[PDB]
RNA sequence: GCAGUCAAGCGUUCAUAGCGACAUUGCUUUUUGAUUCUUCGAUGUCGGCUCUUCCUAUCAUACCGAAGCAGAAUUCGGUAA
RNA sequence: AGAACUGGCGAUGCGGGAUGAACCGAACGUAGAGUUAAGGUGCCGGAAUACACGCUCAUCAGACACCACAAAAGGUGUUAGUUCAUCUAGACAGCCGGACGGUGGCCAUGGAAGUCGGAAUCCGCUAAGGAGUGUGUAACAACUCACCGGCCGAAUGAACUA
């Protein structure tokens, strides 16, 4: 116990190969990988598997996602597409909780009124078993 | 606006006893076609003795970027008019295409040196092919290997007027 | 969206809060603002003192009673900055300021209810880091509010009572989440997951 | 010109340990413990391995980077105070009136008392701060010695002790009375 | 800002000493490199006038390293690069052609006395003086009062300067402080002997590297 | 102010075109504290009693700075109505 | 105070400049829907607390033509520039060592020995060191710089432009 407990303050930091999510624009919710950083506020992105074209973007329009993978700086679209498959980030993305939350509110919007009735009848059944399990232990 | 780089070609006048005037081309940064024809006579009258009524324009062409998705260092020579007499300036921009780099230059001149569009003359925009001959400092710091920088203290723009979460940064 | 909305006053800016409050009062929403003594003003402390003093000397020369009443309390300072935004001379402005209640601290019954914040008026989202601000609770003490030794004492009494509630609430949520976890994997749970709940 | 990142390096010797939650800095070692607040200064601390700690400022201008160097200068002064300590030795030149300096405790407050300064009947008190010990130099005439762990606890009490004896309404070139700081040094 | 007469030399002076080393090699057949860290200026001159046939060149290190040729392959004359690596201290190269014995006899026989930068002296507990107890104090002249604020600050009554406690400025068997060097330096005590040393000799026509050590 | 000596700056590419700051040097009734009682003519109406306020460009009191200030007595400057 | 060409006010409302005979848009029957001018979009107050690159902190900041404010000249406050030199054969800063013989040079003199002063003002040896940058002793001495050298390892200094 003669150790320096100094905190790390972990951060998502931009680099080559930091995969990102485009929140607004033409793409609107697609994955893409940063190819080369231009300056403080602009980068150069590309995702071939998702469908976003290669373009330069401001960092205001994009959000940082914690997944990374190894990729050389200044790569072309064929080379990013090959590295994309080797990391298999499209499988690693759906494992994360933040991708599941996106899909859930997408599904709750597409619910039919009859399906919105079926959500109701099940939650009336689920709360009956819980309140018996509660208030005994 | 979105600048578009244009080539304009000028041929003074075919007259008797002087056939075939030579020809004169320029590269013009202008937001559309009609300004670039008028921006052409603004320079070409300064160089030698012609007029628009003593002139006609041969052909216009839109010069696209040769390689958009490649990242280029650009060194731009600029002459401009101040409140005092005119004087030169050399500046360096790192950007995506030629015609997007002039966009960031006029914003840079209007911010720091308070120069509108009419005062600035664009001398030569050149791509610096090799690295490590970049003169300026603020362009040079992005050329270090394995450059990684965090973005601390991000704000969040929320549409509802009231939020209940006591909102938090990064 | 709610009948009476309780805005927590901590960490906000005077002007940018009072703008978005004044629009809701003119639209019919009832707003009650609590913890006024924690409100913040941009700029350093010595500036905002002198912006008060050149205001403080402006009063009617032939009779000082009839002039601009220089209120001192942090709620009253904030109520001033809001009152200039609503057109308070008409009948529309009088009925718009009767929807507003501003308090120092949190008095009962507003401690039992939820408090909210306004994201376009937070200090920590608006100003750039490395920039001087000013606490309004210190400011009114420098110009004659003889109650900061009282309001801060009642908060230290409140927060101990509030910390006992939260520990009771957190242990009850622990029992529910454990009961909800063992309720999962049932046939009613798996059909909900398909529909998204 | 918006420097992208700048860093300094604070060296930690073998005696001391430092534990830092958000900006509160604690230095624990041989002679004692010292703490310092840093909520206003806006930096990021990072340990590499147990003897070197990097500070960092990302994307800051010239005024923000200028404050980064003095953070290194403050934490280095904390480490030396815990290892070597600080000792200020002061002398007091009197022209004609001998200065009586004593240490009196007033309900546990330990005030430094100055008498007979330049023929004044006024009895001045100088309070001793927390973490500074005042002792009189054995076998050296006319010396008062201040020693403590923190620089700011000692060096303020050194400067407070001299300004209370300031000469007024007189030509200072002829009247040379006062208390002065001889030199600034370490305990060991 | 200043208005002094003497100006900076520049790069051309560094290339002139680069020129002087090349011509001195083939003319004088012996080359002598020396470690002379602390030297006095009239001591440097009298070595030049005791060796009138010689040429002596002092200069910066990497200039003198490159003037011999710091690389193995690149050099003025052959087998020159091994001796250049050895000379770590401040050097002044020497060029005499008489003898390999007389030169190593000369530096071992030559010795002077300078500042310490050993023996111990105590300041007497009376009035201090310029010599400070070297000669009897009745013959002594008291110190100037103007350098007393230097003594209360840097060296750590009447105009005659008084100590009340006895002070020892040195102790034997001890490395002296840089400050304790200045205490003897101000009093005028040059009791420590000074001697210059040589590390390597070279012969041009023999063209081999000679390695030795004298202290 | 005029008569000069300069030249820190300017005159489309420029010394000597043309200006030309800070400076600098000279008289306009007496370089030796003698004099020298020289008050050389304002062409539309305000002054004072009482009694409040306000400006600071501060004469006095408050705390300071510099001095070419031993003390005393002063001189100069800052905050301050 | 008096003229010249054209427009306007007087004779003329309406939208914009908070307010305004003269400015900006536009000239009037009574009404409905549509799009705009000049001006504006935090709240009063109808309309983006829209987007994008920068700059600026004021112990009297600043905010939009006519218009209700200002001068020269200064400011290691900040930013971007020009021309010049130094530099990985080691710059800038820092400590550390050298800074000498002719000669205490000549008149000045109670006494400056480089430094109360006045004219004057070269060599020797040098990597380098002034017939001397300053602290000053009554005159000496000493210290320092201006000149190099050893450690030390990334660019730095100077004027000027706005």
């Amino acid at each position: 116990s003669t150790d320096s407990i100094v905190k790390a303050s972990n951060w998502r930091l931009v680099e080559v190969g930091r995969v990102v999510l485009i929140k607004k624009g033409q793409s609107a919710g697609k994955l893409a990988a940063i190819v080369e950083i231009i300056d403080q506020k602009k980068v150069l992105i590309d995702g071939p598997k998702a469908g976003v074209p290669r373009q330069a973007i401001n960092l205001g329009q994009v959000v940082l996602t914690p997944l990374t993978f190894a990729l050389p700086r200044g790569a072309r679209t064929a080379t990013v597409s090959k590295k994309w498959a080797a990391a298999a980030v499209c499988e690693k993305w759906a494992a994360s909780s933040w991708a599941k939350k996106i899909a859930q509110r997408e599904r709750r919007a597409a619910l039919t009124d009859f399906e919105r009735f079926q959500v109701m009848v099940l939650r009336k059944q689920k709360r009956y078993t819980v309140k018996k399990a509660l208030a005994k232990a | 606006a979105h600048f578009k780089e244009y080539q304009v070609i000028g041929r003074r006048l075919p007259t008797e006893s002087v056939p075939e005037p030579k020809l004169f081309r320029m590269r013009i940064f202008a937001s559309n076609e009609v300004i670039a024809k008028s921006r052409y006579w603004y320079f070409l009258q300064k160089l030698h003795k012609v007029k628009k009524a003593s002139g006609e324009i041969v052909s216009i062409n839109q010069i696209n970027e040769a390689h958009p998705t490649k990242v280029k260092n650009f060194g731009v020579w600029v002459r401009y008019d101040s409140r005092s007499g005119t004087h030169n300036m050399y500046k360096e921009i790192r950007d995506v295409s030629r015609v997007a780099a002039v966009e960031t230059l006029y914003q840079d001149m209007a911010a720091r040196h308070r120069a509108r569009f009419r005062s600035i003359h664009i001398l030569k925009v050149a791509e610096i092919e090799k690295t490590a001959d970049v003169k300026r400092q603020y362009v040079k710091q992005f050329l270090t290997k394995d450059l990684k920088f965090p973005l601390p203290h991000r704000v969040q723009k929320s549409t509802k007027t009231f939020s209940y979460k006591r909102p938090s940064t990064f | 969206v709610e009948p009476v909305v309780v805005i927590d006053g901590k960490g906000h800016l005077v002007g940018r809060l009072a703008s978005v409050v004044a629009k809701q009062l003119l639209n019919g929403q009832k707003i009650v603002v609590v913890r006024a003594e924690e409100l913040n003003i941009s700029g350093e402390f010595f500036r905002n003192k002198l912006k008060y003093h050149d205001f403080l000397r402006k009063a009617t020369a032939f009779n000082k009673t009839r002039g601009p009443f220089h209120f001192r309390a942090p709620s009253r300072i904030f109520y001033k900055a809001l009152r200039g935004m609503v057109s308070h001379k008409t009948a529309r402005g009088k009925a718009a300021l009767e929807r507003l209640k501003v308090f120092e601290g949190i008095p009962p019954p507003y401690d039992k209810k939820k408090r909210v914040v306004v994201p376009q008026a937070l200090r920590v989202l608006r100003l750039k880091p490395g920039r001087k601000y000013t606490t309004l609770g210190k400011l009114s003490t420098s110009v004659g509010w003889k109650y900061e030794d009282v309001v801060a004492k009642l908060e230290a009494k409140r927060k101990v009572s509030s910390a006992e509630y939260y520990a009771k609430k957190r242990a009850f949520t622990k029992k529910v989440a454990s009961a909800n976890a063992t309720a999962a994997e049932s046939d009613v749970a798996k059909q909900l997951a398909a529909l998204g709940y | 010109m918006k420097y992208i990142q700048t860093e300094q390096q604070i060296e930690v010797p073998e005696g001391v340990t430092v534990s830092i939650k958000s900006r509160i800095v604690k230095v624990v070692g041989p002679r004692g413990t010292l703490t310092k607040n840093l909520k206003h200064i806006d930096v990021t601390f990072t340990k590499v391995n147990n003897q070197l700690i990097k500070v960092a400022v990302h994307n800051g201008g010239r005024k923000h980077v200028a404050a980064l160097r003095t953070v290194k200068s403050l934490v280095d002064n904390m480490i030396t105070g815990v290892t070597k300590g600080y000792k200020y030795k002061m002398r007091y030149v009197y022209a004609h009136f001998p200065i009586n300096v004593n240490i009196v405790e007033k309900d546990g407050a330990k005030f430094i008392e100055v008498r007979n300064f330049l023929g004044d009947k006024k009895i001045r008190n100088v309070p001793v701060r927390d973490g500074v010990t005042i002792e009189f130099s054995t076998n050296v005439k006319d010396e008062i010695v201040l020693s403590g762990n923190s620089v700011e606890d000692v060096s303020q009490n050194a400067a407070d002790l001299q300004q209370i004896c300031r000469v007024r309404n007189k030509d200072i070139r002829k009247f040379l009375d006062g208390i002065y700081v001889s030199h600034k040094g370490f305990i060991t | 800002v200043t208005l002094a007469q003497t100006d900076k030399k520049g790069r051309e002076n560094k290339e002139r000493i680069f020129d002087e080393v090349r011509e001195a090699l083939d003319t004088y057949r012996y080359v002598w490199v020396l470690h002379l860290d602390d030297v006095r200026t009239p001591v440097l001159q009298e070595i030049r006038t005791s060796w009138a046939g010689s040429k002596l060149i002092m200069g910066k290190r990497k200039v003198l390293q490159k003037a011999l040729g710091e690389k193995r392959e690149e050099e003025y004359k052959e087998n020159l690069y091994q001796l250049s690596k050895l000379c770590s201290g401040v050097t002044g190269l020497l060029f005499t052609d008489e003898d390999v014995n007389t030169v190593k006899e000369y530096f071992k026989s030559y010795v002077r006395s300078d500042y310490s930068r050993p023996l111990t002296f105590t300041i007497p507990e009376g009035i201090v003086y310029s010599r400070g107890g070297q000669i009897p104090a009745e013959e002594d002249v008291p110190m100037i009062h103007s350098l007393e604020p230097t003594m209360r600050n840097k060296f750590e009554k009447a105009g005659k300067i008084t100590i009340d406690s006895p002070y020892l400025v040195c102790t034997e068997g001890e490395k002296l402080d840089v400050r304790q060097a200045l205490i003897l330096k101000q009093f005028g005590i040059a009791a420590s002997e000074f001697k210059v040393k040589v590390s390597a000799y070279y012969d041009n026509d023999s063209s081999t590297v000679e390695s030795t050590n004298i202290n």
